[PDB]
This record gives structure tokens, C-alpha cells and sequence, in this order.
């Protein structure tokens, strides 16, 4: 159960980062990170897939209700690979990922605010920031985490967000999933060299997941070892 | 486990492509 | 600048279509729009033209377009937000597949599970050209009136 | 600019109503306001007019409106913050439904269980757009004097 | 202090900051209660482990 | 060991978050927070202590 | 040049014919420029490289002895797939592109 | 944020709230002008409306 919660994020992920690490500002604010970079990045055979990530909170006008909300330019595999359940609708095709449709995913709570009526979501349009957006899918949270006190959150194909309501080449991050059952330790340094190449400087700054995965795996199985062993010893004593 | 499937009745439709804009 | 003036006998709209779609949009194509504040009160008219000079909001260039809506009763304040529907073509007598259940092998080939009269769902490869904001105009490989398991489809799966 | 002057005997207000509601706001409608610093000391007057030219604060366009409050006592400093209640309407001889009881099917439909003279309760769909913080205005959908089940509403279920 | 519950006072502080500031804004994250529940969790693990162990030993 | 490691935090924090939550930007960016407040904030007897917290990078 | 914060950039121009009135002003345009062949030379796969200092470029390779040995090399040209290598490695040499170790027999 | 209920204790030993108007918000205590009589006990701690102590 707990591993399924953990492996729910698969194998693996190398989110791309600027600056130095998590706490950095200006060097992290600047991003020499073309989404085009992914091309050659996706070119490596061991990789199964790798995906762009970006997000922007913006004001959202609508009919009468008129409030800002966070939003998330992402892959269509997002709710898929996260396995996030849908309140309604689906994610989106890669074709329409290229289609730049004004399709979009929203919080159920966001609907709770927008829609006292509980009107059907699909086919409806609501502007984000400025651009009109024909809402379709909305997804229920797959975690409780009530202490998070989650606010309004929204999801877009990244091509649309970063594209036709941002236009920057530099997305917040890029997920990178390896194939082959390949080890987390290896190649991440090779990708590091890769960023030492396609960029001229030490700018990978990425975090990684079979490291923490394998170690918590050894941890849990170790707990199995202690528990089952002392149990069986006691029973043999019986 | 119910094999229940959401489904639709396809019909010779007419194209409604036009898009939108703020 | 002592004082500004404006004629409100008719209202012009600045419909900022994205640069990706500007290549289409032939003049005189019919279009309609509606304001956020009145929810449902459609206005409509001919498109007039396209402005030669773009202006941008950081990322992504946008091109304007204009109408010429009549303004009875003194409604529509200046710079009011207005959602705008511009019309592309209406080819007819042809099926379009909802995108909710599409299968797309190769990214060219396109399998699609559909329920049969037997109660057996079965997929078929199909070719499709035209694509829509919501669906895709299928051209071959599926009959009209066919049941189509839009939700949680799998091939060969009787229900 | 050597110096500036202002006639402090009548304090005009800039009530920036949202664009979503500007379509209403008919002139001469009665309205009132109050300041944060005195908590409870209501001022009131007629609305005067609406400014044609909006000025945005990034997101969301807004439109001004003005009153004409008398200013004795020498109070009311310039650019003071002021909460504003602009009379939306004075509908009367018309029923309104308490929020706790109403049911809202579909996203437009509104079931409302009511007691009947039979003593057997029955729901009715009701059309309601207007709504208040405490109630939703029902111009139509329920016959007057019908009792309504404020709690545990159940169609077809006698009390 | 006091050994006082985190669940309490934060609401008191809620209205408090809702007052001392004219509007709710502080939007603080809860303390200690997470410690409370994880303590119940770990002690619960102690319960499962020690109890099944001791039961097995009684079986011995 | 683990519990002492966790409760090591002063019982365990109520940091001020003048915005909405962790994901917030501009409303979180604007901040009416006042250390002066800490006066009356510390006025409550159960409050053994409450402390200021702020930070930034600089060259 | 006109810089955009980081990285200086330089322009280049064409002269495309414009039939039918298409192509609006300031439209985004992806651009391919042709460079040139640099044939008659070895090109190393990117993964295979050892790149000390960011100037130096050791390259572990396998010998006929079955023992691997690195050779520092000069490399200027770079490609999305490989990099051109004018010097430091003879042709026909095997190259331990995978899990390389200097000075190590296979 | 306009209304101000205040639970207090009655001679009955039963608590009851009264809505009150209050102007000044003096830093130690607010200044209540109306809605409560003097000499009244006030359940400052763990108050419950309509509840006997």
C-alpha cells in the first residue's frame, strides 16, 4: 500500500532546476532552459520519456465570480502518471496537446466557488488571466492532506500555458523518466554532463527517484525483517 | 466487478470548428 | 489633453486571435460574442478585417480583429470584457469521434474500441484527418449509429 | 504647480463597482456607505451617475459611481477608505427562499420540497437568479403561503 | 506552554489576528497536533508490535 | 529517539503566513505583518514565547 | 547585437517572396540554417566522453591488449549526436562508451 | 465581523449570549457600549451559549 503510494510516482524523474538548489532566487529566477532542450534530452535511449513543467497563478474573471487562481502547465501524462482521479472529464491527447485547445483542468473546490449551481463543467469557457479557456476536465485529489488547506489550483497543457499565455522558453521544470529499470545513480551524472554540454556551465541543479525509493524500500523490507524474524523466532520458541 | 461502460451513439455530425478568443 | 471624446453609436471589438490561427480567418466569415456580466445575451455580426500591426503580452504574439455591433439602449460600457466566438467551416454528413476514448497507436494509426450489439466491445483501426477542439472528424473505419464506449474502454471486452 | 485647492463641503465618492454588475445600477437607486474608522455611523444618499471611462488594477476591469454626501462637522478626510452598499433593487410583493432548504439539481434546476394542504410534502422546480447572503429571490416557482421544509427536505414525504 | 492544546488558542489567535488586523490574513499552519497524531501513531505501532509479540509468548 | 527528534521543536510551530498558503504569491507577497503585534501576541499567558522570522539572500 | 539579459545574440536576414498576401508582421518563425560538412574524420558519441576541467578531454578506450586506456583529446566541433575529433584517437579503435574505467582490462 | 455575540453567565447558572455593539477596540479590551448589563459574569473561558455551568 505505502509503496504503491510511493511508486505511484514511477521510475524515474529528473525535474530540471536552475540557480543552484531549492532556495535560490535570481540565478534560479533566470532559466537557461529551452523546452526544445528536451529534444536531445529525450534523444537518449535509456530514457522512456521526459516531460516539461510550469505554472502560473493568475486572476480569473467569470460571469460574476472573479478571483485569482494557481494554474499548472503540464504533460497530459500528469494526472495519468500521478494516477490522479477525475472529478469529471479526461486529460488530453498529445495531438490536442499540439492543438493548443483552450481545454483546462480545475479544482473541484474551484467549481464549488464558481458553481453554486453545480452546473456541468464541459463545454463551458472561463478566461484565465486574459485568454478564454473552454473548461472540460476536473480532478478529485488523490490525497487527503486536509492540513494543506489547498487553495485554487488549475491545469493546462504546458504547450498552451508556456506557449500562448506566456511564450517563454524556460519552463519551471522538466520531469525525466528513465526506462530499463535503470539505476537512479547512473546517467543522472551523464545528464549532468549533458547539461555541462548543451549548456556551457554547471546548471543541472536537479533532484532525484530510485535513490530515496530504493532506500525506503530497504527500510521497509528491513522492518519486515525485524518483525517477521522476531515473530518466527518466538513461535519456534513456542 | 461490473463491466459497465460509458458510451455514445455516433451520428453523421456536422463540423463545428471555429475556436474562440478574448 | 483637455478632454477626450468618443462616438458610441456603434461599438468596435478588439478580438485578439492567437498568431497560430491568424493564417486562416478570411474576411467576412460571420462571428458572435457575449459579455461576462450578462451571462447569456448573444450579439453577432460580420468580421471586418485584421489589423496589420501585432502587439504582445510578453510571451506569444496576438493579432486583432474587429466587428461592428449595433448599440441600442445605451448598454456596453467601454473596455468591457467580451468573450468572442469566431466562425471555421461546417463540413457535414460525416462522423466525428469524441476525444475522450480515442486510441492512437503510432500517432498515425488510431484504434478505437466500440460496444457491439453482442454486448462485446471491439476496437477498430481508423484513419482521421480533420481534428476539432473537442472531437476529431473521422473519415473512415467506423459506421454511424455505432455504440462507442466513451468511458473506460478496452478491446474485446463484453459487458 | 504652486499649490492645490479643493471644495470640502460635499464629498464625492468613487465607488468602484465590478464590471460584472455594471449592466444594472440604474441611476437614482438609493445607496449608503460607511467608513472603517467610525465602524457604525451610516451615511446615505442618491447615486448620481456612472463614469464612462474604467481604470483597471491589473486583473478585472472596474467602473466608478458617485454619490453626494453632505459633510458637516468637518469630518471625512480625503481619500479615506469607505465600504459601500449600493442598492441593487427594491423588489417587493415577491417570495424568497431561505438558503438552507433549497436543493439545486443539474446546475440550473432547483428542487424545493414544500408541505402541501394534503400534509404530504412535494418538491417543485423553481427558477431563481437573484439571490442574497441569507436568501435566494424566487419571483416564480412556488405558490404563496405554502409551508417549506427548512430541514431534512424530502419530496413525496408527508410530515 | 501549559502543556496546552495546539487545537485551542489558534482559533483564539485566529479571531485575535482577525481583530488586530482588520482582516484574516495570518493563515498560519497548525503546530503540535501533528506531533500529537504521530505520537498516537508510533505508540500505536508499539501497541501492535508489543501486543502480538507478548501474545505469541503467552502461546509459548 | 524519533519523538525527541520531532518534539525538539518548541511545543510545534505557528509561523505567520500573511497571504493564503504556501503556494500563494502576490497576496503572500504583500505583507502587513508587524513585530509590534508580537507585543499583544505575547500577551497570552499560554504563549511561552513567540519569535520573529525573516530572511534573504545577498551577495 | 542586442542582448536579452543572458547570452548575446546576432541577427541574420533572408529575402522570402510573399505571394497571396500571407505572413503577418512579427509572426514567430522557426528557422533552419545550413552549417556544413566536416567529413573525413572521426566523431565521438557524447556519452563516451571524459571531460576534465571542461577544457581537457580524456577518452578511455579499449586496447588490443584488452586493457582500457584513456587518451586526452582535442575537440572543437559539437553536435546533438556526437562531437568531431581531429586528434588524440586513432581510427578503428574500440571505445568503451559504456561503464568505462581507465587502465582496466575487460 | 459586524455582529458580536457574547456568551455570559446568568444568575440561573445558565449561560446565554447577547449580541452587542462595540466601538473602541482598545488594545487590552474592547469598549462595549451596549448589549450587556454591569455586574454580569462573563464566561471568558470555554464559553457555550445556552449552557448551564
Amino acid at each position: 500500500m505505502v509503496l504503491a503510494d510511493i511508486r505511484s510516482i514511477g521510475t524515474n524523474t529528473i525535474d530540471v532546476y536552475p540557480g543552484k538548489d531549492f532556495g535560490d532566487d535570481d540565478p534560479q529566477y533566470q532559466q537557461a532552459l529551452k523546452y526544445d532542450d528536451l529534444i536531445a534530452i529525450q534523444k537518449q535511449p535509456w530514457v522512456a520519456s521526459a516531460t516539461p513543467a510550469v505554472s502560473q497563478n493568475l486572476r480569473l474573471r467569470y460571469n460574476n465570480v472573479d478571483v485569482a487562481a494557481s494554474a499548472n502547465g503540464v504533460s497530459g501524462d500528469y494526472f495519468n502518471v500521478y494516477g490522479m482521479t477525475f472529478s469529471e472529464g479526461n486529460t488530453f491527447n498529445q495531438e490536442q496537446l499540439n492543438g493548443r485547445a483552450q481545454v483546462v483542468v480545475l479544482d473541484s473546490n474551484t467549481r464549488r466557488q464558481l458553481f453554486p449551481h453545480k452546473a456541468d463543467v464541459v463545454g463551458e469557457v472561463i478566461l484565465v488571466g486574459n485568454m478564454p479557456a473552454r473548461v472540460i476536465g476536473v480532478a478529485e485529489e488523490k490525497q487527503s492532506m486536509f492540513g494543506s488547506s489547498k487553495v485554487l489550483r488549475v491545469w493546462l497543457p504546458y504547450s498552451t500555458m508556456s506557449g500562448r499565455v506566456m511564450g517563454q522558453s524556460w519552463l519551471n521544470s522538466i520531469t525525466v523518466r528513465v526506462k530499463e529499470g535503470f539505476d537512479s545513480a547512473e546517467a543522472e551524472q551523464q545528464l549532468t554532463r549533458l547539461l555541462s554540454l548543451r549548456h556551457g556551465k554547471k546548471d543541472f541543479f536537479t533532484w532525484n527517484m530510485d535513490g530515496v525509493l530504493k532506500t525506503v524500500e530497504k527500510t521497509t523490507r528491513t522492518l519486515q525483517l525485524f518483525l517477521t524474524l522476531v515473530a518466527v523466532i518466538s513461535l519456534v520458541v513456542g | 466487478p461490473v463491466p459497465t461502460y460509458q458510451t455514445l451513439i455516433v451520428r453523421p455530425g456536422d463540423l463545428q470548428q471555429s475556436v474562440l478568443a478574448t | 489633453n483637455i478632454l477626450t471624446l468618443a462616438d458610441m453609436s456603434a461599438m468596435l471589438v478588439k478580438a485578439q486571435v492567437s498568431e497560430a490561427d491568424v493564417i486562416h480567418l478570411k474576411p467576412g466569415q460571420k462571428a458572435w460574442f457575449t459579455v461576462l456580466g450578462d451571462q447569456l445575451t448573444r450579439y453577432e455580426g460580420q468580421i471586418k478585417d485584421v489589423l496589420p500591426t501585432p502587439e504582445k503580452v510578453n510571451d506569444a504574439i496576438f493579432y486583432y480583429a474587429r466587428f461592428e455591433v449595433p448599440n441600442p439602449n445605451g448598454l456596453l460600457r467601454l473596455d468591457m470584457t467580451a468573450q468572442v466566438h469566431i466562425q471555421l467551416t461546417d463540413v457535414k454528413n460525416v462522423l466525428t469521434i469524441p476525444l475522450s476514448a480515442l486510441g492512437d497507436p503510432v500517432g498515425d494509426n488510431r484504434y478505437k474500441v466500440k460496444l457491439l450489439r453482442n454486448g462485446e466491445t471491439r476496437e477498430r483501426e481508423v484513419t482521421i484527418g480533420a481534428r476539432n477542439d473537442t472531437d476529431v472528424e473521422i473519415v473512415k473505419g467506423l459506421e454511424a449509429g455505432d455504440e462507442v464506449v466513451i468511458g473506460e474502454a478496452k478491446p474485446g471486452a463484453a459487458q
